[PDB]
Order: structure tokens, then sequence, then C-alpha cells
DNA sequence: CCAGGGCTGATCGTGCAAAAGTCGTGCCAGCCGTCT
DNA sequence: AGACGGCTGGCACGACTTTTGCCAGATCAGCCCTGG
């Protein structure tokens, strides 16, 4: 449902969805990289919230 | 396919009678899901193709 | 009347065709709620 | 005078991988940019009523096969229509062929007459001409629907049943000379041809929607406009507090090496994104500085350039410019072009002066626009004109920018006045 | 306790050139208009 | 009806543009170890 046509601006049922999506991407990507426990709690809350 | 009986398959229903409800397993819901979402990307501006 | 969309279509063809005959089926905002139940971590279906 | 293995210094060069990363990083457009941007800000941990449920629109396929749902069919015949008007692009004309239509239906009872009757039957359909097969049997539909009341039906069908190669050429002497028919007074039956509405599916529905991006802006203060980036489109990286707070703390050495190396490689990144947009925004100026008078006057009167005459101008290489100029959309008065548009070959015209391609280009469109319908003008009288103008271009290249102009040759577009 | 030596990491750097590509302009072939 | 002139397009040939593909090292400053 697109306001001005040139950008759809998609809201209220995409942003959470996009907000979890990015969230859970970096949390994995980070997950493997030997992160330090303090950023990885500190992403896992963050996903927990979201 | 003959394309006689296709088309008649699309417009068919169940019975369904006797409605219920449980809590759903992860193997439950990879089979409800046919595919993985891995991007927040929803529409590219560029072609208007999802 | 409403979101029967295989219905309103077929009870239209009767009505010019002169049969007055109606073909219930089942409502889509229910498969709508349905989903969006589904969409959250409740199973739901309908049994037999 | 030899052959021997000589050595003699005068330039100097270097660079580093990541280095070639952050200058590949201006090649392209920024919605793609914000892509791998959003691929590195994951990686790298310390960087960082409404309507809704619209309306349901009735296009050409839909409103056809509400019209089929209330035509007594038959169980089969009601299959073939649906592939049939299944197979039907936007402008009207189905697009597989009819025994492809049956390979598709696949089934030894089905012919090819029986095909041919359903089809027929759909044809007089409410957008008259929809689904046929090519031009030709389209226009003759709506010739045998209108009444015969009206006159040069007949020639018009005579003209349009195997004329149509005759009339396409616009070779009308011969069309005279094949059909025998009268002089100056087929020109009617011709504009009843012309009137017969070509395409009729595409005015079902005609919704063409806006898709617009402007990457760079340009305003007019009262002369010598200045140009600005667009704030909302630029893309912007912010260091975290939190994270960058917290690697002095740490005690554990594989932490705080692990918070050094990603401050390290977010910051390289952030001071990469701001050399490219400054980078990008002179380059817009300069451009711009030296194209303002085709922004006031018009295509016609543009400066031809090179990408060395724009480099001069900066600091920057000629390679540097052209990575940065590519998938870049500036926002003008005039309407929207794009960075790379700008650069085009010159030819020299009389009095040493020199014409951009494109605004001869541009003059050659309306000039051969406003010309007679009668007596069409050719390529070499265009070469004429244009050397009485001073440009003096060759024929050669007069021809090859009325093709890449779309426009037919001089002799293909004469018409009955 | 103060000064000299070692060592490690932090910091600097968006151009050169080679090859593909594009440009303009000529040469020649094939179809069409027209007078004899 | 045939030849002559003309129009158009494919192909070719210099002349000039533009596009990509390169892949570190030395040098300096602060801290730690050690000699006076």
């Amino acid at each position: 449902v697109p306001l001005d046509g040139g950008r759809f601006a998609t809201s209220d049922l995409n942003d959470l969805y996009r907000r979890v999506i990015n969230r859970n991407n970096r949390l994995k990507r980070l997950l493997d990289l030997a992160a330090p426990d303090i950023i990885v709690r500190n992403e896992k809350r963050m996903l927990q919230e979201a | 396919k003959d394309l006689l009986k296709f088309l008649k398959a699309q417009t068919k229903t169940e019975e369904f009678d006797a409605i219920k409800i449980a809590l759903a397993s992860p193997d439950m819901i990879r089979s409800w899901s046919f595919g993985e979402v891995k991007k927040p990307e929803t529409i590219n501006y560029r072609t208007f193709k999802p | 009347k409403s979101d029967d969309v295989n219905g309103r279509t077929k009870m239209y063809k009767n009505i010019v065709d002169g049969n007055h005959q109606m073909e219930p089926g089942m409502p889509e905002s229910f498969n709508v709620l349905l989903k969006e139940i589904r969409s959250l971590g409740i199973n739901i279906e309908l049994e037999d | 005078m030899k052959q021997g293995l000589q050595l003699r210094l005068s330039q100097q060069l270097a660079m580093t991988p990541q280095l070639q990363q952050a200058i590949r990083l201006l090649q392209l457009s920024t919605l793609e940019l914000q892509q791998e941007l959003q691929q590195a800000l994951e990686s790298n941990p310390l960087l960082e009523l409404p309507v809704y449920q619209g309306e349901t629109t009735q296009t050409l396929q839909d409103y056809l096969m509400w019209q089929v749902e209330l035509t007594p069919f038959t169980d089969t015949d009601r299959a073939i229509a649906t592939s049939i008007v299944d197979a039907v692009d936007d402008t009207g004309y189905l697009t597989i062929q009819i025994e492809d239509i049956v390979d598709s239906i696949g089934d030894d009872e089905i012919g090819l007459e029986e095909v041919e009757a359903v089809l027929k039957r759909i044809q007089r359909f409410d957008p008259v001409g929809v689904a046929a097969k090519d031009l030709r049997d389209c226009l003759l539909i709506q010739l045998s629907q209108f009444a015969k009341e009206t006159p040069w039906l007949e020639e018009a069908r005579l003209i349009i049943s195997d004329h149509l190669d005759l009339l396409a050429n616009h070779d009308f002497r011969t069309l005279m000379r094949v059909t025998r028919l009268k002089e100056e007074v087929l020109k009617e039956a011709v504009n009843l041809i012309q009137s017969l509405d070509p395409r009729p599916g595409q005015s079902i529905q005609t919704s063409e929607p806006e898709y617009v991006i402007p990457d760079v802006l340009v305003r007019k203060v009262s002369g010598r406009w200045t140009v600005e980036l667009n704030a909302d489109s630029i893309p912007r990286l912010k260091i975290n507090q939190q994270y960058a707070a917290m690697g002095n703390s740490a005690r554990n050495d594989a932490d705080g090496q692990f918070i050094r190396s990603n401050l390290q490689e977010a910051r390289w990144l952030i001071k990469s994104l701001e050399s490219r947009n400054d980078t990008l925004l002179r380059v817009s100026r300069c451009i711009v500085e030296q194209q303002q008078a085709f922004f006031e006057q018009g295509e016609e009167y543009m400066k031809p350039m090179v990408l060395a005459d724009i480099a001069q101008a900066v600091e920057m290489h000629e390679s540097t410019i052209s990575r940065v100029t590519t998938q870049k959309y500036l926002h003008s008065p005039r309407g929207i072009f794009e960075l790379k548009y700008f650069f085009s070959s010159h030819v020299n015209t009389e009095g040493g002066g020199e014409a951009s391609s494109t605004a001869i280009r541009a003059l050659v469109k309306k000039l051969i626009a406003a010309e007679n319908p009668a007596k069409p003008l050719s390529d070499s009288k265009l070469t004429s004109m244009l050397s009485e103008q001073g440009i003096m271009v060759a024929r050669r290249t007069v021809a090859k920018y009325r093709e890449s102009l779309s426009i037919p040759p001089s002799n293909q577009r004469k018409q009955l006045v």
C-alpha cells in the first residue's frame, strides 16, 4: 500500500519483522567470531526484546 | 495433467468439523514453512521485483 | 455477499442464469485469522 | 641505436588491498551500496491510521474471465477458453500460437477447428479485436463489426486483407497500381483504417506509477545554482559508544584485541564513506559548473566535454571520475538525468568551434519533426542545412543519429496530405 | 631513582596504465524513382 | 521496359576515450627493560 508511489514504506507489520531479521542476522554472524561474552549477551537481550 | 480436472481440483473444501488448537513444535513450524528468510530487504527499487 | 471468493462468482452466474441457488463455501476472513494465529507459536487446524 | 635493457624513474604509485576495496566502494550506486554496507554493519558489532487493505482492480484477463463465466460453454470449451485467455498479453494479442495452445491442452480429441471455434467465440468480447493472432485479424474484426452503411468499407477491407506490407512501406503508388483503386479518393479509406484503435486491450487499465530517486540536487538561487547532496538518500555510519567505552575496561587480551581491530575497521570504513560522498559532491558541482548553459537553454545548447575536461578542473583522476559517475541520477528543475549522460562525443563546426553530439541529435529531431508531411527531408538535405547552420556533420553521422533516434527513413515516413 | 636503548604497533596513503570500447567518416552493395 | 542517379545501411579503418585491475612498505611514537 504505497503512499507517494515512489516508496511503499511498509509499516506496523514489516518494521518489526525487519528488526527481528536484522538483529538475528547480526547475532548469528557475531556468535561464530568468538565475540566477548558481554557483547553477545547484550545482543541476545536485544533480540529477546525485539 | 488433463487440464480438465486440474481446474476442478482448485475449488474444493473439506468437511472441517471440530476445529482444535494446540502448541506448535519446531518440526510443525518447519513443516508449515516453505522457505527461510535471511535478509531484511523487502522490494528492490531498481527493477521492482521481489 | 461477502468474502467467499469462489461463491460470489457462482451466485452471480446462477442469478444471471435464473437459478437462485447458493454455494456457501468458507469465508476468507477465517482463513486470514487461521494464518494470523499460526504466525504465533500456536498450532491450529480443522479436523474431520 | 640499440636494443638494451634500461631504466629511469619519473612516476610513483602505491596501494593496499583494503585501499582497493575503498576505491571500488565508490563505483556503485547508493541503493546497491546500502546492501553491502548493511552486510559490513552486520559483521562489525560496534558500528551503527496508516492506509492498508487496498482495493482489488480489474485487469483485462480478469475481465475476460468474468465474461467467460457468464457465457454458455461446455466444460471442455471452458477449459480451452481459460487457457486461451491465460495466453493473452496486455496489448490484447495472444502470445503463443494456436498449435501451441493445442499442445498445451494435449488432448487427442481436441482439434484446431474446435480451438478456432472457441477463440472466435471469445473474440467478440467487450474489448473488440482482443485475443487476435496478429495485426491482420484485429482490424478486420472491427471493420466487419461496423455497419455497412458507412462508405469506403469495401476499400478498407481490400487494403487490410492482403496489402498490409503495401501499406506498411508507405508505397502508396504501388498500392494504387495493385488495388486498381481511386486516386486521392483512397485517402478517406486509409483514414478509416487509421481510426480503428490498434492494440485494444491496453485501455482496460492504464495506471503507471512514479518511480524517481534523486542522488544529487541542484536549485537556482537567482543565478549560479549551487548543488546539494540528497540528505535522505546519502548513507551515514556512527560509532557505538557502549562498545567503544569497553575496550580499555576489558582485561582479557582476546577481547581487547577484538575491540581494537573492530574499532580500526569501523573508523576506516566511516572515513572511506565520507571521502566517497565528498568526491561525488565535488564532481557534481564541477560538472554543473561546466554545464550551466545547458540547464538554462536546453539540450541543443550543450558544450561537448570529455572526462579529461572535468578531471583537470579538479585534483582527481580520469579513472576516479569515471568510477564516481556511474549509476548516479541528479535531479534538476528540467528533469532527472544521469551524471554519465552529460559526457558526449564532439564534432567540429564552422568557425573553429565544436558542437556536442547530443545537441546536434536533438536539433535533428526538432528539424525533422518540423517538416512538411508531403515531402520528407532526407539525410543529405539534413547534412546540407546543418552545414548551413555551420555544424557540417557527415551524412553517415546524420543517418546514425536518425537511426538511434528511432525515426524511420525519409522515404518511409512519406504520407498523403 | 633517573636516563638511554629496544621494540612493537599505529599511521600514512583515492593514481598508472593497458586493453577494451566507442567515436567519426569513408567505401561499396542493393533497392527504388524517373526519363528515355 | 532499361539505364542512370539517388538513398540507405553494413562493414571497415584510424583516432581517441574509458574501464578495470592492480594488492606495502617504511617511519615514527610511546612503553618497557635496563644501565648509570
